[PDB]
């Protein structure tokens, strides 16, 4: 469990946004995107999986699962590529809430920002920061290195 | 354009 | 020690690869731009400061240390904006020496991206993984998580 | 294009 992440793709503005969720922490990574094809979304994995230890990826829908660019990029970043079937129900409604709590975020700064990309790197930054106390951004750091260790 | 990514 | 970046420009292909190095662990981000201007320097910043805590940021040249711009993303995600003057000279040969570990890697793995921007997010993964033996992305968890502890 | 970006 500290290498598990779950993909989840939202829209919002005619475009798409792309969110890797780590399942343990709850931290994020997002990015938007014009649409989500397996190229986007096999560049998105490469970009995380660079940046924190990636051990398994729940993806998002059967296109990626299905998707030979997005297996392609799973097997260059030594990523065990998932289906996200909710096995769990309470998977579905996290997700569900993430991404309606993801939603009035970008809406609460949308106006400090001419473009989306910018509205939703700071719905990712206020999400990681916000304690609930700690952090997802400090849950995600503690649960990696509490494994390392 | 008074916003945080487009100060004009 | 464990908020403190340094910024990072460099060239290859007639485009601009910018890079943030955490300081005590060697950790990179990077991505690459067509020409580094403050509102892609400042986009690059939100961006990092969403995905770890980052209390101090160094430029990497005087334009970014002005840009209002780079100066209001780094008001918006409380960072603390600092030159990047190399008081100690070692810096200056740890930079130019991870640039040129990464025009390494990338030409290592060129020909198996079409675009620049996957090679360089290869080679991301690749110099963060990299065992020296604890990897710079150990490392950089194991500093920040001992810092919260 | 058999390139891991661009399987084609
Ligand atoms: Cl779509
Ligand atoms: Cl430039």
């Amino acid at each position: 469990s500290p290498g598990i992440w779950q993909l989840d793709c939202t829209h919002l503005e005619g475009k798409v946004i792309l969110v890797a969720v780590h399942v343990a922490s709850g931290y994020i990574e997002a990015e938007v995107i014009p649409a989500e094809t397996g190229q986007e979304t096999a560049y998105f994995l490469l970009k995380l999986a660079g940046r924190w230890p990636v051990k398994t990826v729940h993806t998002d829908n059967g296109s990626n699962f299905t998707s030979t660019t997005v297996k392609a990029a799973c097997w260059w970043a030594g990523i065990k590529q998932e289906d996200g079937i909710p096995y769990n129900p309470q998977s579905q409604g996290v997700i569900e809430s993430m991404n309606k709590e993801l939603k009035k975020i970008i809406g609460q700064v949308r106006d400090q920002a001419e473009h989306l990309k910018t509205a939703v790197q700071m719905a990712v930054f206020i999400h990681n920061h916000k304690r609930k106390g700690y952090s997802a951004g400090e849950r995600i750091v503690d649960i990696i290195a509490t494994d390392i260790q | 354009a008074t916003k945080i990514d487009n100060l004009d």
